């Protein structure tokens, strides 16, 4: 299960950088 | 450069310690097996004294009148050491504190008397030497001399010691 | 001991880390503190999953080799990688084809076997077989002498090297006397050390 | 002499808590009682003690026969 | 002072907890 594991932590930090990016653009115009 | 190349040897090597830290743990916590070791019958161990040891055996009985008159110099190094009966004998060494260290007597009542008891802090050790051997002892020529021996020789030859030696020494494992 | 580092596949643990190490990087150069977070969280987690593992391998180790007994599971079918060879035309191929409950057993012992003591302890040392069947006293000498291969496992079909003698011969007792008194009195202790085994292993 | 010092304790801090981390992995691991009593050969059921009273009703069928055995 | 045994505090309680879930994931394998 350690390769699952591996690809479900790369796969949610992979969502959480997009989701943190997409914030701090509309932010950054906000 | 230097800095990279010293941060990234420190850390390599940090990690490589606590890996080789937790490979020497698990095998030291995954297994445990020692006791003492006696070679055989010649070791220094009991033939050189050292200080005193106990290795007691059953006064007067079967195997100590081997080392009665075959190594004539250490009977004196029993003589304190020879609690009479058999099964106080084996107890007397197991409820510790120490009161004697190895026993000689003869292997069958050994073998017995390791095998009923599941504490397992017991074994036998080392190889056989010197032999003996049972009977049935009669009186001075009776009638029935013979018809024994061939008696018994049958029932040995023909596969019954075995049912016999099975049902009593059971070796259950501890 | 510790070597197979390697052998447990951790190339694709190292490629894994470094290209996401590498992905982190170019994600804070493009809410930096969050993937740093992120980062230091996985590298903690993957140092736990990489010790647990560690100490999983470390656990295995192979072991319960060599032998135990004539009973034990390994001599009751063998496979391929326990071809063990009787000497044929000895007494031990007739001790094998009377003892009916070892059949299969006997079966495999028909198949490759050897002609010769001599050949046979060779090819312990050439490494094809894993065992041989053949009496005591003989094995114990052939590994102290060529220190190579440690005796093992326990005595089955025990008997006895009498001294053998015409039926109701003239000396038919005091052969039997003299051998009694000499066989408790430290003799063939003092012979058996002298003559049957040594001490170069 | 600070420095080294601090360099010297969190090293043994480090070497303690992995040692103690090992510790507990292996008590982890090996903690497993279970066994429960099997059959007619166990080595809890051949010998007596204090913990294991178990009993039967007296003078009834099982006791019995369960007397004869010498073995 | 307030602020740093806070901070020791939770660095105990995280590698206690570090150390039973690498004995966990141990256990489990």
């Amino acid at each position: 299960m350690g390769i699952k594991h591996f690809s479900g932590l790369f796969v949610l930090l992979c969502i959480g950088f997009g989701l943190s990016i997409l914030t701090t653009i509309g932010e950054h115009i906000v | 450069w230097t800095g990279r190349f010293l941060m990234n040897l420190w850390a390599i090597f940090c990690m490589f310690c606590l890996s080789t830290y937790t490979a020497n743990l698990a095998a030291v916590m995954v297994g445990e097996k020692i006791y003492e070791e006696l070679s055989g019958i010649h070791d220094p161990k009991l033939h050189h004294p050292s200080q005193g040891f106990r290795f007691g055996t059953v006064r007067e009985s079967s195997a100590e009148d081997y080392v009665r008159q075959s190594f004539p110099e250490m009977h004196e190094y029993m003589r304190r050491y020879n609690v009479p009966a058999t099964p106080d004998g084996v107890e007397y060494l197991k409820n510790d504190p120490e009161k004697l260290d190895a026993f000689i007597m003869d292997k069958a009542l050994l073998d017995y008397e390791v095998s009923i008891d599941a504490d397992c802090k017991l074994l036998t050790v080392g190889k056989p030497f010197a032999i003996e051997g049972y009977g049935i002892g009669l009186p001075p020529n009776s009638p029935l001399t013979a018809n024994i021996s061939e008696l018994i020789s049958q029932y040995k030859s023909h596969g019954f010691m075995d049912m016999l030696h099975d049902k009593w020494y059971r070796v259950v494992p501890c | 001991t510790l070597d197979s580092f390697m052998q447990p596949f951790q190339s694709t643990l190292w490629l894994l880390v470094g290209l996401s190490v590498h992905v982190v990087a170019v994600m804070l150069y493009l809410s930096a503190r969050i993937l740093g977070m992120v980062w230091a969280g996985f590298a903690m987690i993957i140092v736990a999953s990489y010790t647990a593992n560690l100490a999983a391998f470390l656990v295995v180790d192979r072991p319960e080799e060599r032998i135990t007994g004539i009973n034990d599971p390994r001599l009751r079918n063998p496979s391929d990688k326990f071809i063990y060879a009787t000497v044929k035309q000895s007494s031990v191929d007739i001790y094998f084809r009377r003892q009916v409950e070892l059949s299969t057993m006997y079966r495999h012992m028909e198949k490759h076997n050897y002609e010769s003591a001599a050949e046979a302890i060779q090819a312990v040392r050439d490494n094809k077989l894993h065992a041989f069947i053949w009496d005591s006293a003989v094995l114990e000498f052939e590994a102290s002498q060529k220190c190579d291969l440690v005796t093992t496992g326990e005595l089955f079909f025990r008997s006895g090297f009498g001294i053998g003698m015409r039926k109701d011969s003239p000396w038919k007792q005091n052969v039997s006397l003299s051998i009694l008194k000499s066989h408790e009195n430290g003799f063939m202790e003092d012979l058996d050390k002298t003559w049957v085994r040594y001490q170069e292993c």
